[PDB]
């Protein structure tokens, strides 16, 4: 309940203000993740899940990288399908 | 004699460059390379970067690791690369010894690359590009603001083999650090003479005309240099201080410069020379770098790295990094920041100016809240010791000394920097009230009227209240325009967002 | 014969290995290792606190054959013991010139600029040295006193150092040089050694050896050992310990500092009970002649001189 | 003067011997080597045989094929071998 991330083509981390006098602003400008299907956030904020059209895994760090290789790694289009396990 | 892999390894790259890529292989025995290491290498965009950052990592390690690394490649599909490298033993190529010797005579510049530096990539890379090319009359400037580590990037590229072989192992260093008037030039010139040959007879007469005399030496030099083998050499000039001066050494080939002062980098022209600027934002200290540099002084895990981003200048970064490894500032304290060295460097650095004519005038500039822009028209008020157009005359006369004004070139002046600010304690005695107060001159004239007021640019909306800091508080609480809704909104007028429904991506 | 001759010209340093020393092993052994290797631009420091016999371990290894053959029987000794300012350098440099060849014409002009002048010599030297046979030589520098200075002699190959002052061993860096520290506890005077050294002065059976363990520094160990073979202290008395020599050595050894700025300040340090640690915060009280952060400034300004802090 | 690959090719082998094996690569553009050809080579029991029977096959062919073969290695993962062989042109080593 500190920041608020929002972006389209900018890949930038922004700030969220909670009623109260004090507020915060921040600039990020990460490298382009553009044309992702969907986006989420992890619990310890040090990890960032990312998936692409053809598919990929790109990790980022909020504190101011992709391998399709080895097993499987087939060439084809990735769907919206995704989820978290235990 | 026996050489040592990390000595020799840096020699052959091109072969190692072209036909091999790091990303091809992560075998990664963990002692020899950390994970983060190869994590970082592959991120580079091309071999000339990719292959390169490899070496600089290895050569930072103890020989055993490397000693194993030359073996490790064998197990990889391709050993063909490591058979030559095994010609270390009893076979330094009769050339290579020239190199492997000389860099030592270069490291006997000692401190320099002994302990401290972390390379760089971009500024390095452009330079080798140029400095590989130039033919025997040309130049490469290196311009930087105070500190900003030009003298080093200067060296470091001159250390890299493929250069050192291009120029035939003859590289002559000087310092014009003290160069003024004919006399001094003769000295710092005459030294250069001895290094080329240890024979010079005084024979050209000692006739008391100093101006004549050098022009005899400079002759005797000019022939000798371009004459013989010694056909490809480069002088290097560190801290060129006289816009002449330069013309002392013109005779040569392949020379190279470093300069603070604007008037030099202006005096040269892209026709016969190139540039390397270190202010250009792409060139300067990727925040990832600061980690590595700020590391080697503190000798502590990356958890112990500073948070909040201090600055990119290597100078003033060291003083911090150093003050913590020894003196005060706790690494968490620093307001004081070891003023002496910081001062003693910045202080003499200002010694150039006309003291009453000018050095009085910086003292004024402490009026201003840091990092902003200052309207030149506004600047007219402050001094009023010298009058009228001299303002633009001043800034220019000032500006020519490196960013000591720091031109924006629209209806204003810009802070010279943190440094020439950062120094000390405005003093200036009487100045404050009247200078802060009277510089309120603009608004009270306009108070209440129709439509949109003639109110001054983007400076007033910001810091006009700062100037109130020295004024009567009720008199401000009147005109602080907490009260006034008219003026006040016009601040965020200009303020928009690049993106979404919020503030910035452009402006808060 | 080259060897068996030259060590004599080395022993005609006389006193040195004439009577007194008992070798050592560890500090010896590391050094020969390094000093056998280095190629013609390198260094080996030898750092030690006052006394601690660096100048000797310096020699002794340079006496051992397998070295002496590696370097082709050319070894040149100097002392920078008095080296300050350009003038002196020119001297203690110019001497070195004669030993290499007994021909040097003044030909490079006598022009009154001292700064220029050496840089002419230093040239004329640099060529000659690396030029010919004389390809492998080593200078040796005893008691390097100016952090420059050093830069006087840079031109050469294979040189070697000895230094008290911290600021030297800091100024160099492990990149182009190695270290040998004599403070490192493994390096220093196995108590079995003290027996042998303390023997040769007193000339008496091991029953006559001192009991209670006096110290490991060769310096200040001799003064004891010597004061007994001749003067007072009974070998059982010693509180006085021949203060003069002990003083006259330690006294000048402090002569470097700014007297009122600093030498006043040691006088304070006598406050403290020996061998302990002193909180720097506590240190703030004592002087109060110069103020505030200068404390950490002082210790540093002090510390750079070898462990004087 | 200009030399011709099948003239020069036979010179350096050892390099070509050690770090390369025919069996490693059958790309086999059919004009340059018949099937039976490489059918026969790999059957050899060792490099000193293996690498060898290669050359004797090539040198029995018209230069075009070889002229293409020195290019063909490029497309294979390893071109490092063919950069020297491209020092045919204007650089017969004063020995060779
Ligand atoms: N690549 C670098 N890595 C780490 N520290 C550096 C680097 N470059 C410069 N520094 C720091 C360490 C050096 O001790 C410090 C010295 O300042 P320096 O680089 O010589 O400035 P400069 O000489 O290039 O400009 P100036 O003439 O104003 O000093 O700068
Ligand atoms: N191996 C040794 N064996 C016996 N005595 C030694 C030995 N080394 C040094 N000493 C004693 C005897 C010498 O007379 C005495 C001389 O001091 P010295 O060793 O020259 O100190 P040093 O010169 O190395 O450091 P400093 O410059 O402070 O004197 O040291």
């Amino acid at each position: 309940d500190f920041c608020l991330i929002a972006l389209a083509s900018g890949q930038i981390l922004l700030t969220d203000v909670s009623l109260e006098g004090e507020d915060t602003y921040l600039l990020r400008d990460e490298s382009d993740s553009s044309d992702i299907l969907r986006m989420a956030v992890f619990n310890q904020q040090k990890h960032l899940i990312t998936l692409h059209c053809n598919g990929s895994v790109k990790l980022w760090s909020l504190w101011p990288n992709s391998v399709v290789k080895r097993f499987i790694g087939s060439y084809a289009n990735l769907k919206i399908v995704a989820f978290y396990l235990n | 004699h026996q050489y040592q892999y990390k000595d020799i390894l840096s020699v052959f790259e091109d072969a190692f460059v072209d036909n091999f890529d790091c990303k091809d292989v992560q075998d990664m025995p963990k002692s020899i390379l950390s994970k983060e290491e190869i994590d970082h290498i592959i991120m580079s965009k091309d071999a000339v970067s990719g292959t390169l950052r490899l070496f600089w990592t290895l050569l930072s390690k103890q020989e055993e690791m490397v000693q194993k690394f030359v073996e490790e490649v064998l197990r990889i599909n391709y050993k063909f690369l490591m058979s030559p490298i095994k010609t270390e033993q009893r076979q330094p190529s009769m050339m290579t010894r020239m190199y492997i010797e000389q860099r030592d005579r270069l490291y006997n510049d000692n401190q320099v690359f002994a302990k401290y530096n972390v390379s760089r990539l971009q500024p390095y890379l452009k330079l080798r590009q140029a400095l590989l090319e130039l033919r025997p009359a040309k130049n490469v400037l290196i311009d930087g603001v105070l500190g900003s580590g030009k003298t080093w990037v200067a060296l470091d590229v001159c250390l890299s083999y493929k250069v050192q072989c291009k120029m035939d192992f003859k590289i002559f260093w000087l310092n014009l650090k003290n160069c003024n008037s004919p006399e001094t030039v003769l000295e710092m010139l005459q030294k250069l003479l001895y290094q080329i040959d240890p024979n010079w007879t005084s024979r050209s007469d000692h006739s008391s005309n100093i101006k004549l005399r050098i022009h005899s030496i400079q002759a005797e030099l000019r022939r000798l240099l371009k004459s013989k083998p010694y056909e490809n050499c480069l002088l290097v000039l560190l801290n060129v201080q006289n816009a002449k001066a330069w013309n002392a050494f013109n005779l040569s080939c392949k020379i190279l410069l470093t300069t603070r002062f604007k008037q030099v980098t202006d005096f040269l022209s892209a026709a016969t020379t190139t540039h390397i600027s270190l202010d250009h934002h792409s060139m300067t200290l990727t925040p990832d770098e600061v980690k590595s540099l700020l590391l080697k002084y503190l000798d502590c895990r990356p958890q112990d790295l500073p948070r909040e981003v201090l600055t990119t200048n290597p100078r003033r970064l060291s003083i911090i990094a150093e003050s913590i490894r020894d003196g005060l500032a706790t690494w968490d304290n620093w307001k004081h920041v070891n003023c002496d060295k910081l001062t003693t460097i910045i202080e003499s650095s200002l010694n150039v100016l006309e003291p009453a004519e000018y050095r009085k005038m910086f003292d004024r500039l402490s009026v201003f809240p840091p990092s902003a822009h200052i309207p030149t028209i506004l600047l007219s008020l402050i001094w009023f010791d010298v009058i009228k157009s001299d303002v633009m005359v001043v800034v220019n006369k000032l500006h020519k000394y490196s960013l000591v004004e720091k031109q924006p070139k629209e209806s204003t002046i810009s802070i010279p920097s943190i440094y020439l600010e950062l120094k000390v304690k405005l003093e200036n005695e009487y100045a404050l009230h009247r200078s802060i107060v009277d510089h309120y001159n603009i608004p009270k004239t306009f108070d209440s009227d129709d439509l949109i007021p003639p109110y001054l640019d983007q400076y007033f909306y910001s810091h006009i209240g700062h100037h109130l800091k020295n004024i009567e508080h009720p008199e401000r609480m009147t005109l602080f325009r907490m009260v006034f809704l008219d003026f006040r909104f016009l601040e965020q007028k200009i303020r928009h967002d690049s993106t979404a429904w919020n503030a910035s991506g452009s402006i808060l």
